[PDB]
């Protein structure tokens, strides 16, 4: 039941900017935390950047710090990430997840991304 | 009168900020004279005396400042509980830093008095090296909002970063935790008895600290006197609900090290038995064995000792017959 | 930052075997460390949370442990459907770092 | 009326005076000037020293028109701290301790105090307490303690009392760091004497910690005429510094639990360490000395009538069986 | 949970109320009338004495002690209402302490409790109370109680006592019950003092056998006092209508008084379950000193008797050959090795 | 809907009972498994039952 669809990827000319955006179903995005991982071409995982909707609080890479943009609409119920200044070095496939906080001791907290988009391709 | 107790008297070095809106300046000095006149300008100040065993020096600012001897020798006393004064111009606060080191496991603390005066933060520190950097970068790189206010959100800053580094501690001791409870589940030892009586008088000196620190953040919060202004509140009530999470922590970890050791305790002279099975089945089996052979090395030729029946066959034959004997008589009641 | 190095970068081994993969921290991440299955051309599945609790859906095969400040993934019987690239996570901070990945190939 | 102290070395009779304007100190051996302190407007202290001489506590006490039950109650020693309330005044009795070095003993002498009008009368057996802190804040201008009244002053005396605790639990800290190093490296039966010993004074402790809590809600809750309010949280932190007291008293208790835990643990070490030498020292040699008494023997049918270097034989035979003996004795990590 | 109704026993014919105690010597009953200006007291044999107390307008406190006659017993209860089942409670001492609330009265059984030294003992002897209209019944067991000072307070008129109604008696009684307590355990302080003494000093095998004692005799207290603690915080809280909710406080205090007891007990079962370890320990010691001796006289002996063995062979070929008259020098080998021996066992300090 | 928060409350308090009466079995199969034949499962198991009954009373109070 829960889904998430994203939207916006393709070729951008480098020092462009991009748009990606992150529907979400079966959940409501100002409950949970929203998560852009990137895939680089024959490469691991990347995480990107990290959204609080009801917060409001963003958390992003020291790659992308500055020039990225992340953000949510809760009448939307969808997840944008802003992309600026883009580079040859930023072409991966963008993934959108959501995860949930669990416990280990009163002091620290972790979180475990669940639901996975199928991806879009920036170059 | 104004004696210092401490311990540390390697070096002396004065750290002093001024920052403002747009206008920053930050330098470090050795004449307590210099940075004397701070007290008067708008701009929030932060004077850092890095070693307080010059009493001098603390005497001269103290003096200067206006604040009273007793804080003075308050400041001077190392061996004090955290704590907070509250008078009509300054506001004076204990705190203790801590360090942990991975290779020997030991603990060390180190007092931090802090006083706020206008817009003015004196902090007195015992030695070289600090948790505030976070906040001095803060301070020099334009970010957050430590540059739009006043010497109170400096205050909650620093404070903010002590309990950052308590954060820190807590994750070196998980570590230690984990590590010493795998070994004393597979490798039970003196070291490991010796490390978990360390980890355990490590941490209900970490707790008996930890008290006084929540004391002073809800007394922060909650007795709101005018010279630290009603804005900064909540951020103090953060700090002290960070103190409850340090709490409950130091409460479950000194649960879980004070259980440990029970069973490997009360698992002792259950070996006790096994050198017993080990030194009375030899015994058991071999006494006899050497007795008749003394019994049948009697010299005094009259035996009838005579080649008969071929005598060393037959002694071997009886030792296997005595040996299988006392074999099977044992682990009747599951020996060995 | 963080920095966890994922050995080996790659495994090989067949059905019914037993494989590991370990990960080291640079420094102290608490236990906040799971692992992900990414097959070809997919997205990735999670396996483990807490670096010992099986996200729900997930075959008992898969198991997790840690030792102080390194976590390793265990597998107690392989499939055919096991053979994947397995991810090393840590959500200690709230900068999230991967592993590079280690890929189990027959 | 009987006297029950066991100190009468010395007496002093102290007396002070402190407002807002300014503060002056008396002291006298005599009751000269104490009498006409009473109707003093400025909050005053009174302090006595010594129960034994009880001419001036019976004085005292007629002069300010107290029963003679609280006078009977002071004179005595070995009751339970307790508070009593009254219309003109306020009977409150306290303890409090101290520690030494080379001497492992708990000592308590009684405190009563008595508050009324605007002064505060404390009556102790011996000289010395650990009142210094208020008196030095009352000396040299610090804290509310000269703006406010005479409950104001009995506050202070508590906190005094808990800071007194608070060093005292400092005192037995460095006592078990001693012990702990003793247990770690001298078992000895005076550990385990000094250990049962210290682990008793924190049971007094915790047992004594109970009725001053009593005593303390019991301010705490009432709040009689004679306390002119905004002081009610002053005893509900000193409650709050009584409860932590507690709970560092039961961790100094569980350490020292520990502490003689893992020295029953060295003890029967040292029985199962002394059995393993001796184990292994007979089963690496009562097997080769049987093998030795095989061959000791003297039949006149004997084999290996003469086979060249014999007693080599025998030493390459005994060596084998001590190298498999030590074997065994590696995988067993007996030694 | 049900209905309450006489219990049926199989030994003893339907309508039976037996004394379920030891005592049966003594037999006494004792009234103290007191009133604000008046107060009277009498000691009879007779119980018809006593029942037109019932309906005095003026405290009164009926101290029946003896309940073995359980005539008395039964015509009193019959005589002031009391249901067949508290009679039942009453002279069934196998019990807890308890409080139970009625229409008409309030009934609670209480412990009290000696400690004998020189014969380490704890003896219980169960004080019964009933509290109704303006009397309070006590059914004691034997002669001897902790009521002495309730008594010299009514006949002096000291304090408030006199100005009060009955519930203010039965606070007197509950708080000299409590105060008894604390003497009781300041006794079992004393009392682990000693034990410890001896147990550090002379390990003998009685110790044990007077820890052990000490332990029961603690359990024991604990299974007293917690029903005790019940019952008061029982009377502070729920307020019966024969209280007059103006001595509440008063109960207040003793439940804390009974707090601080229950405290003291489980502290000391503390203490005594150390005092066993360090017990073991001592034996421990003295068994490894056992040890010591023994290991060091094998190691250096056993090794010694396998080299003579070794030498003392029979053969036609000499292969020792000995040479430079090696007897001597065997013995000065094997005194060697001894002495080398020795000196390693005063390094690892066995000897 | 007071009287249904009585029912749940009292339904918690029966399985308590409940396990109880397990507790106690386990006590009994415990200390005839320690009077028979101990060895460091017994003393084990042990530890662990008394750590479940401070876990019980530190619940029960409450
Ligand atoms: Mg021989």
């Amino acid at each position: 039941e829960v889904q998430l669809v994203e939207s916006g990827g393709g070729l951008v000319q480098p020092g462009g900017s991009l748009r990606l955006s992150c529907a979400a179903s079966g959940f409501n995005v100002s409950y949970y935390s929203i998560h852009w991982v990137r895939q680089a071409p024959g490469k691991g995982l990347e995480w990107v950047a990290s959204i609080s909707s009801s917060s409001g609080s963003t958390s992003y890479a020291d790659s992308v710090k500055g020039r990225f943009t992340i953000s949510a609409d809760t009448s939307k119920n969808t997840a944008y990430l802003q992309m600026n200044s883009l580079r040859a070095e930023d072409t991966a496939v963008y993934y959108c997840a959501r995860s949930y906080w669990y416990y280990i001791w009163s002091y620290s907290y972790g979180n475990a991304m669940d639901y996975w988009g199928q991806g879009t391709l920036v170059t | 009168t104004l004696v210092y107790t401490g311990k540390y008297r390697e070096d002396f070095e004065i750290e002093v900020m001024n920052y403002s809106i747009e206008e920053f300046r930050e330098f470090k000095t050795t004449d307590v004279e210099s940075v004397l006149p701070f007290r008067d300008s708008s701009t929030p100040t932060w004077i850092n005396i890095t070693g307080i065993h010059r009493t001098d020096v603390v005497q001269r600012v103290g003096e200067f400042f206006g604040i009273h001897p007793l804080v003075l020798e308050d400041i001077l006393n190392v061996h004090q509980r955290p704590k907070v004064e509250f008078f009509e111009n300054y506001v004076f606060i204990v705190l203790k830093m801590f360090t942990y080191d991975k290779n020997l496991h030991e603990l060390e603390s180190e007092q931090v008095s802090l006083i706020l005066t206008k817009n003015c933060v004196l902090m007195f520190q015992e030695k070289i090296g600090d948790v505030f950097d976070p906040v001095r970068e803060r301070i020099r790189y334009n970010r957050g909002i430590i540059r739009k206010k006043r010497a109170d959100y400096l205050l909650y800053s620093l404070i903010d970063a002590l309990v950052d580094d308590y954060f820190v501690l807590l994750e070196k001791i998980d570590d230690e935790i984990d590590v010493l409870e795998e070994e004393v589940l597979e490798r039970p030892e003196k070291e490991t008895v010796q490390r978990t009586h360390q980890l355990k008088r490590n941490l209900v000196e970490l707790r008996k600290t930890i008290w006084p620190l929540r004391e002073v953040l809800s007394s922060l919060y909650r007795d709101v006197p005018p010279l630290i202004e009603k804005e900064t509140v909540p951020y103090f009530r953060d700090v002290y609900d960070h103190t409850i999470q340090i709490a409950d922590t130091v409460e479950t970890f000194r649960d879980i090290v004070s259980g440990l050791l029970d069973v490997y305790l009360s698992s002792v002279s259950n070996k006790t038995n096994e050198v017993m099975k080990v030194l009375t089945i030899i015994a058991t089996i071999f006494m006899p064995l050497t007795f008749i052979a003394g019994i049948y090395g009697m010299n005094f030729e009259y035996m009838p000792e005579l080649r008969w029946k071929w005598g060393y066959p037959v002694v071997l034959a009886v030792m296997g017959v005595i040996a299988v004997i006392m074999v099977v008589y044992f682990k009747k009641k599951k020996w060995l | 930052d963080i920095q966890m190095t994922q050995s080996p970068s790659s495994l090989s081994a067949s059905v019914g075997d037993r494989v590991t993969i370990t990960c080291r921290a640079s420094q102290s991440v608490s236990s906040a460390v799971a692992w992900y299955q990414q097959k070809p051309g997919k997205a990735p599945k999670l396996l483990i949370y807490s670096a010992s609790s099986l996200y729900s859906g997930v075959p008992s095969r898969f198991s997790g442990s840690r030792s102080g400040t390194d976590f390793t993934l265990t597998i107690s019987s392989l499939q055919p459907e096991d053979f994947a690239t397995y991810y090393c996570q840590q959500s200690s901070s709230s900068l999230i770092t991967f592993g590079q990945g280690t890929k189990v190939e027959i």
